[PDB]
């Protein structure tokens, strides 16, 4: 079996996008695999994967990102499996950052805010964000916020009080095009009053 | 998903040219080219005029440079070439370097489009 997955990055550097593909199942040594795709793409027919250690993955300013491409996975020339994508529906978004929680002893509250650099591309602006939360006593127990812009607020007397807690925001596409959710964003700890 | 795959996608290369070229207006401004005359965006059936203002900005496209300017163009033309056949109305040259031309081509190609759509 060759499933394989894939994510893309529209306008990750700079206005040029990437395209990550991974094996499901972890083997195979030094395998005489590599990936291509074809279709959606402009100057060129096709494109010729990189390698690096364990995962591939290309970099081109050559999507067109209208209608599917294949991507097949090959080896010298054999072709195995393949897969028909349309590379806007496996958007993985980058990660928030300057996530921060401010404390007003005015108004109770927890002020939530962070950055995103979707804001200001032309692909993926309009992102679906996932803000979570879990307390120093409970362990793997979270709970999650879905927000539609980079400013949340929390108020005193919904969580413990002299309690510390990690918070952490992820971001997914949320319009038109779909994919996955981002890394999450590094924690901030905060403590309750 | 019909039309929403233009201003999310095509209409973003688009707009990208348009905006290289906001220094360009007054000095060429109207010289009426033959193309503009000829061929026209009617609502008695427009794909027919996009299907061609298509395939003519195929001819800016240089020795198949790899600068963002070619590839919107690409993207714009392959885009709306593939765009056409998946909405309906489908079927199966020298060079120009005038941008004045470039230009009133995307503004109507920009146009024609939500036309069709809206
Ligand atoms: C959100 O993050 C972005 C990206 O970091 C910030 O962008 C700034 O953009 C201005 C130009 O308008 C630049 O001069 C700054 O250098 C950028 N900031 C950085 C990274 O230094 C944007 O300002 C941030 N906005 C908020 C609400 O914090
Ligand atoms: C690691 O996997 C590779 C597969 O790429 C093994 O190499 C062999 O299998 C290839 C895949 O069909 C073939 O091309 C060959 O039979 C052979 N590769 C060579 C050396 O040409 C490889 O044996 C595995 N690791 C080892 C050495 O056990």
């Amino acid at each position: 079996d060759y499933s394989f997955s894939c994510y893309s990055q529209l306008e990750v550097n700079g206005s040029q996008h990437s395209l990550t593909c991974a094996f499901e199942d972890p083997d195979v040594n030094t395998t005489n695999l590599e990936f291509e795709i074809c279709g959606a793409l402009v100057e060129v027919k096709c494109l010729n994967f990189r390698k690096l250690q364990e995962i591939y993955f290309i970099e081109t300013k050559k999507f067109l990102l209208i209608g599917k491409s294949n991507i097949c996975v090959k080896v010298g020339e054999k072709s195995l499996t393949c897969k028909k994508i349309d590379l806007t529906t496996i958007v993985k978004p980058e990660a928030p950052f300057d996530l921060s929680v401010v404390y007003r002893e005015g108004a109770n509250d927890f002020v939530v805010t962070f950055n995103t650099s979707h804001l200001q591309k032309k692909y993926v602006k309009v992102l679906m964000h996932d803000v979570a939360y879990r307390q120093e006593k409970d362990e793997n127990k979270w709970t999650h916020v879905n927000l539609s812009s980079t400013k949340l607020t929390l108020l005193q007397r919904k969580l413990q009080p002299a309690a510390m807690y990690e918070i952490k925001v992820r971001s997914i596409p949320d319009h038109y095009f779909k994919g996955f959710w981002s890394e999450w964003s590094p924690s901030y700890y905060f403590r309750t009053p | 998903k019909d039309g929403k795959q233009y201003e999310s996608v095509l209409m973003v290369s688009i707009d990208q040219l348009l905006d290289s070229m906001k220094e360009i207006g007054s000095n060429c401004l109207n010289n009426e080219f033959n193309f503009f005359k000829r061929h026209i965006c009617d609502a008695n059936k427009e794909g027919m005029f996009l299907f061609r203002a298509a395939r003519k900005l195929r001819q800016f496209l240089k020795m198949n440079s790899t600068g963002d300017f070619d590839l919107h163009l690409l993207k714009v033309s392959e885009g709306t070439t593939i765009l056409l056949n998946c909405t309906g109305q489908v079927k199966g040259q020298k060079k120009l370097n005038d941008l004045c031309f470039l230009k009133r081509l995307l503004q109507e190609i920009k146009t024609c489009w939500n036309k069709i759509l809206m």
